[PDB]
């Protein structure tokens, strides 16, 4: 049998772009910024929450055709 | 007029599956009336025999018992004693009788080699078996459709092709002793498939994979000095899996009769091309 | 036109050292790979597994 | 196979291959497939990387293709250790806004 | 025929109009790296200021060695002019070695040199001496080369003078940090008229020449009569952000804020020095005795800004595409 | 007209860079076999391959604006259309051979999954009529393509080596009975004599 | 890795021989996207 | 011939594949429902 495992990448997706190296900066800051924007939301969603729990939270139910649900003791 | 018949051939092919598995290496007697007793004396040969021209004939083992001591010690005599004496109508390639044209190339016995120069188990109890290459179509008994393996042989430009007009016309194209030794031990391949036939990549892949004998053709006209087509070579050889399916199985180093080595041609040959790939990038800047 | 056969290699050649020294890596490797993806497949089907249900329940 | 399943099969298969032809040759479709096939080309075989093939002598190099590793690990661990010190402080906050609110 | 590498330079671009203007030379091939698509438009807009005559003219892009090779193999007389890139280029060095080596290989009847001072990559350690050194190299791979090492050019063909002239008419501000050797600037004509001698001669038994203009100027002298030449005042040293930054570093801020050939031509100026040698022999022993004096031809006002316009807006950002 | 500024610019970048490569890149594609064209590019390095495809039919089809074009680059630019043009021809006739060897290749698959040694449900002894039919029209048509390639002798040995290649196995594949003489009446002729 | 799959595959599976390069490559660039979405959804 | 941080890429390569197949297999997060029934019991 023959050896092929290796961690070295490919020269195939190895090429840089004309003017330099690849696009890394650019597309790091974007990462960076879409991140940021991302866990300050859930951060934001997390942390200021609280359960209040009383009468004014309990609405009167419906059906999906908008009436009242009730059922009978059938 | 003819009809849908998916279900019937399934049928059959399933059925038919199952009763060669239970007959499977079926065996016809040659003369079946022969005294035990004489059979002490006699060894046994079991010869695959078919006729596709026939359409009522189908593959078999035939039972030869012969006297091992009316003819020489080797599987091709023991085929033509057979053929001559028992029954004529078997067929086989010979030319050469001495291990040097590679047409007698079989399967004897388990191994494939050239029948005029393989001796065979001289016990009288143990049977011998004598069928064709194995990968190969089967023409006609011990004859196998050879043709493929002659149309990979043509891909490979196996003439010495120069890029450089000859100094004086006078002479000879120089090459050293060294150079010279570089090919020994690689240009005396016969071209009887025996190896090519006993590859497994050879087996799976018959026409994207070139057989061991045709690149250990291709790498000696590589290496050979007075050629300067080497990279070019190299090149035609690295598409696709014409090389790069080789697994270094090594059997076919086993089974040449001639004693060649054609694992480690294609192993240098693999590592040629690696040098070719890293240096169309290296050197070229 | 009857289509041609053979007799597969693998079916009437003698065993011998190097198939066994090759396939024996091929079958290392195969196994790794089949078991790594099998446990996979495994955990998956298993957590895809419904919650037990009482004794004799419709819906 | 029988000769009016033939028949069918062939005008089954005549339908599909005319339709895949036509589907793919449309003018806006062909646009289309042709704008697509080399959006893909260039996001696969030219996504961002950090490794590459140096074919210049380190006269002809640019610093930013030297230091380019060092400032992406920079602003994606600055990223991840200031977004946990946010949660942090945001933690902390929140707590101490709801306490002096009640208990 | 002929194979002028690297021509799209300014000064290549010079030497490329001395040859198609003398007839001969039933074929000029043009080969360059051309990097980006401005270097590619300047050398064909360049093509239409050109009288026609029988010579036809072709382009060859240097993407890789195989190209360099197949245009050598098809030309009988080779003419390299150094580079014009900075950063992402093969080199200024490897390149010569290369042509040599190549020429010698297929047969070439002729190979010509031209290294100007200004075109030589001076952001790298004992960048004079690398330039010497690859000379020397590639004379060794080439024993039959000959040289042609020009000391500032000046014309509508030079690199460091145009850009000076731009900048200038423009305003520009210019980091200027003198050297204390003197220059001999030399008009791009005489440098042309001066490889058609080499290229036509043959026999030839001396193979190292100098392109060296008489009079000496200081370099501040060179911008003072520039300047005046232009009607302009300079500028120097007057921009802040060049003084912060100081373009003769390398680090990264440096090289992405300013243009790298804005760099290399203020490392130029800042580490120029005589390119006359002892083996050296000047263009009057190749019988171009008439050249064309520097003060003479910068007199005032004899050089008008609209030979030097660019883009200035967003169009600008064009060349970047 | 600054858009028509950056529209142009564009162009004539993209256009005339692609122009200079053209060569390689067709040449690359003639070196491999017509099974996958493009092997090398997708396997090896993509020499500016997926650029020529996609810019030639913006060369083809998005419009010009001479007023932002010299004279000299007005001619270079035209060149470099007509050079992608080209290349467009010359991908539209690599395909067309690619496709046909799949034809064959795909009728040779069929012969061998039908001769395969695991195929123990789907053996077949004799050969049915419409495979018969689709390797004799194959073959009909691989002629016809060779004798109108006739002024090309380069491209006319590459399709037979490429092509003709499954048309020798499938001739090996099966016995000469039956409509055998008829089936590989044309392919006798010269086609047989070569892969021998 | 994904290469000696596709390799294995091919050289085993006398159907498999059916797919092009170019199917193949297609089918690597959907498994790479696939891999780096696996990658990034799991930590979201 | 040179290849900017080629030692970084190995490492991220490596990372990739272990990461992947962390999440894929779940091998460091198995389940011990099966292991219940052979555990010791406390209060
Ligand atoms: C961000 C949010 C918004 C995203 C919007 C995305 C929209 C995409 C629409 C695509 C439409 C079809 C496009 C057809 C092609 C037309 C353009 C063209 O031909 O190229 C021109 C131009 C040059 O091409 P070229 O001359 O042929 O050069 C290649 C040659 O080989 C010659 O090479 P060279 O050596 O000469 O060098 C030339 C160099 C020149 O290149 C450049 O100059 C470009 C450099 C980068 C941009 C620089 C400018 C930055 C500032 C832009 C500011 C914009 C402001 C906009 C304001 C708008 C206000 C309204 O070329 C390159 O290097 C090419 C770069 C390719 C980058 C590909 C990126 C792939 C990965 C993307 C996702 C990454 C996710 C990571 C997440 C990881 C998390 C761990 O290239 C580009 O325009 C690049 C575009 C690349 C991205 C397109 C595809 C994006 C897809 C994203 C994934 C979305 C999936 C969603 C699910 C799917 C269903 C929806
Ligand atoms: C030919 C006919 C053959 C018929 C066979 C029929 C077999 C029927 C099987 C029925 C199902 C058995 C399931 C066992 C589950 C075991 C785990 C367990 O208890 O989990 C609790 C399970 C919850 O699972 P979980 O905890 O979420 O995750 C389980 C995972 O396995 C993860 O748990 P873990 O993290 O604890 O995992 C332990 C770790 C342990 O791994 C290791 O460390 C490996 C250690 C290996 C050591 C081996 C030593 C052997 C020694 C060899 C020596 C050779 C010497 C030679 C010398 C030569 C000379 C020199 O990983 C593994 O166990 C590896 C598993 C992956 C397998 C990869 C290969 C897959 C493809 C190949 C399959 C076999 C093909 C054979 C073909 C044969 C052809 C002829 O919940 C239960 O309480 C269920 C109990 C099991 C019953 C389930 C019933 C389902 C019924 C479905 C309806 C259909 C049924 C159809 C039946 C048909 C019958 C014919
Ligand atoms: C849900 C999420 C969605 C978003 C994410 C998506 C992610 C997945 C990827 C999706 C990929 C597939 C996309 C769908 C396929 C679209 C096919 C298509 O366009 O069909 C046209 C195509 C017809 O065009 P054709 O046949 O190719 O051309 C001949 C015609 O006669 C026409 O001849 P003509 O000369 O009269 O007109 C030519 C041109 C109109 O000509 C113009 O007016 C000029 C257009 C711009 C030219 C390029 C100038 C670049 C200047 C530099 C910019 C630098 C920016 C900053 C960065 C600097 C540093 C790098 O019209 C086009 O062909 C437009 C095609 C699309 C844009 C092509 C330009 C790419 C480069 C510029 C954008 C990318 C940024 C690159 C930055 C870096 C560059 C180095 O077929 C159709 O008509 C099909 C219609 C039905 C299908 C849907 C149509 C959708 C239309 C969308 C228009 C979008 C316009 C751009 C918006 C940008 C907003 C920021
Ligand atoms: C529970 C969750 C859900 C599970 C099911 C999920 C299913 C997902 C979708 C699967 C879609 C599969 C089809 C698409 C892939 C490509 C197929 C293809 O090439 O198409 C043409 C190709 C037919 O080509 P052809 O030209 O007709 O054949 C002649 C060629 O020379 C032939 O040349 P070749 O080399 O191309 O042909 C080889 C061919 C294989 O085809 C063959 O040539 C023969 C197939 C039958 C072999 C049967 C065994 C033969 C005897 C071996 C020894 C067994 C000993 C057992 C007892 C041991 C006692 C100690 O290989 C394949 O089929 C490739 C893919 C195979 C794996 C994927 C399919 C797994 C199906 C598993 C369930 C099957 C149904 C239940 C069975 C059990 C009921 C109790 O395949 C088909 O059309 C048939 C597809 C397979 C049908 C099922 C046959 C049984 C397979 C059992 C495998 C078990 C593996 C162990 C793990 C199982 C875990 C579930
Ligand atoms: C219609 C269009 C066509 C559709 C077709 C169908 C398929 C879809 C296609 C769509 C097009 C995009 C497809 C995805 C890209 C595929 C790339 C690919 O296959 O490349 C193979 C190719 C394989 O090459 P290879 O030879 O095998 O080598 C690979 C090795 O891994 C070698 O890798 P490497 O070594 O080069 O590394 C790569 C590099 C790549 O990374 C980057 O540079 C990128 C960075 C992230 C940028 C993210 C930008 C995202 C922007 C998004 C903006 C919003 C978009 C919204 C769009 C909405 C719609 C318009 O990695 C790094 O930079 C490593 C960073 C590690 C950081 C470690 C942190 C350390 C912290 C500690 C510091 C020190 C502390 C010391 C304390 C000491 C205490 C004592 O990959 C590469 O070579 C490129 C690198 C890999 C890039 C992966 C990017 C994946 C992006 C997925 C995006 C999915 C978006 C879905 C959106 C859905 C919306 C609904
Ligand atoms: C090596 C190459 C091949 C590799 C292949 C890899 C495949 C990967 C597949 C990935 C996806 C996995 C999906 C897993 C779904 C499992 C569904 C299943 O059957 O689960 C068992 C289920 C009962 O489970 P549950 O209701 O949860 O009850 C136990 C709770 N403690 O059971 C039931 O409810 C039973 C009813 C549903 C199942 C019906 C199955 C019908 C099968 C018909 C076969 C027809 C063909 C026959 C061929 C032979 C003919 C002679
Ligand atoms: C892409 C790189 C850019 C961008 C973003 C800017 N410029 Fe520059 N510029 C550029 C090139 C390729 C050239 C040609 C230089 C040469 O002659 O070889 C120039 C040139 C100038 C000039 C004239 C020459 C000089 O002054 O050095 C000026 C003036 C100039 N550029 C100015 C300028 C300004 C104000 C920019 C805004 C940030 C700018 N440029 C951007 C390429 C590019
Ligand atoms: S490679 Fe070996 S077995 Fe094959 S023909 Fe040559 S000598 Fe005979
Ligand atoms: S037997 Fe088989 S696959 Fe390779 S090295 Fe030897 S050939
Ligand atoms: S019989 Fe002569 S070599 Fe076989
Ligand atoms: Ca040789």
């Amino acid at each position: 049998a023959r050896l092929w495992w290796t961690l070295d990448p490919s020269k195939y997706y190895l090429k840089q772009i004309s003017s330099g190296g690849r696009n890394e900066i650019l597309f790091t800051v974007l990462g960076v910024t879409a991140a940021y924007w991302y866990f300050g939301n859930k951060r934001c969603e997390h942390y200021w929450r609280r359960q209040i729990d009383n009468c004014q939270s309990w609405s009167r139910a419906q059906n999906i055709n908008g009436n009242n649900l009730t059922v009978k003791q059938y | 007029a003819e009809s849908n018949d998916a279900t019937s051939i399934c049928l059959e092919s399933i059925s038919g599956t199952i009763k060669g598995l239970q007959k499977a290496n079926y065996v016809v007697e040659h003369n079946p009336n022969l005294t035990s007793e004489e059979k002490k004396h006699l060894k046994q040969f079991l010869v695959y025999r078919y006729n596709p021209a026939d359409p009522h004939d189908q593959p078999k083992y035939v039972s030869y018992w012969c006297d091992i001591k009316k003819f020489p010690p080797m599987f091709l005599d023991a085929i033509l004693y057979i053929k001559n004496e028992l029954d004529p109508t078997l067929s086989i390639r010979r030319s050469c009788r001495e291990g040097i044209c590679g047409s007698c190339a079989v399967n004897c016995d388990g191994l494939h080699t050239l029948a005029c120069i393989s001796g065979f188990n001289r016990d009288l109890s143990k049977p011998t078996i004598i069928t064709p290459l194995g990968h190969m179509f089967i023409l006609k008994d011990l004859v196998v459709d050879m043709t493929n393996f002659y149309a990979q042989y043509k891909m490979i430009e196996p003439y010495l092709k120069r890029k450089t007009p000859k100094p004086d016309a006078n002479k000879e194209y120089p090459q050293s002793p060294e150079q010279r030794a570089l090919l020994d031990g690689l240009y005396e391949c016969v071209l009887c498939a025996a190896c090519s036939t006993s590859c497994p990549s050879y087996w799976w892949h018959p026409d994207r994979y070139l057989g061991p004998a045709i690149l250990q053709q291709a790498y000696r006209w590589i290496v050979d000095s007075r050629d300067e087509y080497t990279q070019e070579r190299i090149e035609r050889i690295a598409e696709d899996v014409r090389l790069d399916d080789c697994q270094q199985i090594g059997m076919c180093s086993f089974t040449c009769p001639k004693g060649l080595n054609p694992q480690l041609s294609l192993k240098n040959l693999m590592d040629m091309v690696k040098d070719f790939r890293q240096k169309r990038i290296e050197q070229e800047v | 036109m009857r289509t041609k056969l053979y007799n597969a290699a693998y079916f009437l050649l003698n065993n011998n050292e190097s198939f066994g020294h090759s396939f024996g890596i091929r079958l290392k490797i195969v196994g790794l790979n089949t078991w790594i993806v099998g446990y996979a497949v495994s955990r998956y089907y298993f957590s895809s597994l419904r919650v037990k249900a009482a004794q004799d329940e419709r819906f | 196979m029988n000769h009016s399943c033939q028949k069918v099969f062939e005008g089954f298969v005549s339908a599909l291959y005319d339709t895949s032809y036509f589907f793919r040759n449309f003018g806006p479709f062909k646009a289309t497939i042709h704008y697509a096939t080399y959006a893909n080309y260039l996001a696969q075989n030219w996504a961002p990387r950090v490794s590459y093939i140096e074919t210049s002598t380190p006269a002809y190099t640019l610093a930013k293709n030297k230091y380019a590793v060092y400032i992406v690990y920079g602003l994606i661990g600055g990223a991840l250790i200031h977004n946990y010190m946010l949660d942090n402080k945001a933690a902390q906050k929140s707590q101490q806004y709801y306490l002096k609110h009640r208990d | 025929s002929l194979l002028v590498v690297s021509g799209a330079n300014k000064v290549g671009q010079g030497i490329i109009r001395g040859l198609h203007s003398s007839g001969k030379y039933e074929k000029i091939v043009v080969a360059d790296v051309f990097p980006k698509y401005y270097y590619l438009e300047r050398y064909l807009r360049f093509k239409d200021t050109l009288t026609q005559n029988k010579t036809k003219l072709e382009e060859v892009k240097l993407t890789d060695k195989t190209d360099l090779e197949s245009a050598i193999k098809k030309a009988s007389h080779v003419v390299y002019v150094t580079h014009d890139y900075y950063y992402n280029v093969p080199s200024k060095l490897n390149l010569i070695k290369h042509t040599a080596t190549l020429s010698r290989s297929a047969g070439v009847k002729r190979l010509v040199n031209v290294t100007p001072v200004e075109n030589d990559h001076y952001g790298e350690s004992q960048a004079v001496l690398a330039a010497t050194q690859s000379e020397n190299e590639a004379r060794v791979a080439f024993p039959g080369l000959v040289e042609l090492k020009t000391d500032l050019t000046f014309g509508q063909d030079s690199t460091v003078v145009s850009e000076l002239l731009t900048r200038l008419a423009y305003g520009k501000s210019i980091y200027f940090k003198p050297s204390a050797h003197r220059i001999s600037p030399v008009h791009t004509l005489n440098v042309a008229e001066a490889t058609q001698r080499i290229l036509e001669n043959n026999s030839l038994q001396n193979l190292r020449y100098v392109a060296r203009g008489t009079e000496s100027f200081d370099w501040n002298t060179i911008i003072s009569t520039l300047a005046a030449a232009i009607g302009k005042n300079a500028n120097l040293n007057q921009n802040p952000l060049e003084n912060i930054i100081s373009p003769l570093s390398d680090n990264i801020v440096s090289q992405t804020v300013h243009h790298h050939h804005y760099l290399n031509l203020t490392r130029f100026i800042n580490q120029y020095q005589e390119p006359k040698q002892t083996e050296h022999h000047e263009l009057t022993n190749l019988g171009v005795n008439n050249l064309v004096k520097f003060s003479e031809f910068y007199k005032p006002n004899s050089v008008s800004t609209q030979d030097y316009q660019i883009k200035t807006g967003l169009s600008h950002w064009a060349h970047c595409l | 007209s600054l858009v028509s500024l950056f529209k142009n610019t564009f162009l004539k970048s993209r256009v005339i860079g692609l122009s200079f490569q053209a060569q390689r890149v067709m040449a690359q594609m003639a070196k491999t076999d017509f099974e996958n064209p493009d092997e090398h590019f997708l396997l090896n390095d993509a020499m500016k391959y997926n650029e020529l495809v996609f810019y030639g039919r913006l060369a083809e089809n998005w419009s010009i604006n001479p007023e932002l074009f010299g004279k000299a680059e007005l001619a270079k630019y035209n060149e470099a259309k007509q050079t992608l043009i080209d290349f467009n021809q010359y991908h539209a006739l690599v395909q067309n051979l690619h496709e046909f060897y799949w034809e064959l290749k795909t009728i040779y698959l069929e012969l061998s999954r039908g001769v395969a040694t695991s195929n123990f449900h789907n053996k077949r002894e004799v050969t049915h009529s419409i495979i018969e039919s689709d390797i004799k029209n194959s073959i009909h048509k691989y002629i016809q393509l060779i004798d109108d390639l006739k002024d090309y002798p380069e491209w006319q040995h590459k399709v037979r080596e490429e092509i003709g290649y499954y048309a020798h196995m499938i001739y090996t594949s099966v016995n000469h009975d039956g409509n055998f003489p008829e089936i590989f009446k044309e392919f006798n002729k010269v086609d047989s004599l070569y892969y021998f | 890795m994904f290469k000696e799959l596709i390799h294995i595959f091919r050289t085993y599976y006398i159907t498999f021989r059916y797919l092009k390069k170019s199917n193949i490559n297609f089918l690597k660039n959907l498994s790479y996207t696939l891999i780096a979405y696996y990658l990034i959804i799991n930590f979201q | 011939l040179p290849i900017r941080n080629i030692q970084f890429a190995r490492y991220h390569y490596l990372a990739a594949v272990t990461v992947f197949t962390y999440f894929a297999t779940r091998c460091c997060l198995l389940d011990y429902k099966k292991y219940y029934p052979l555990a010791s019991v406390k209060k």
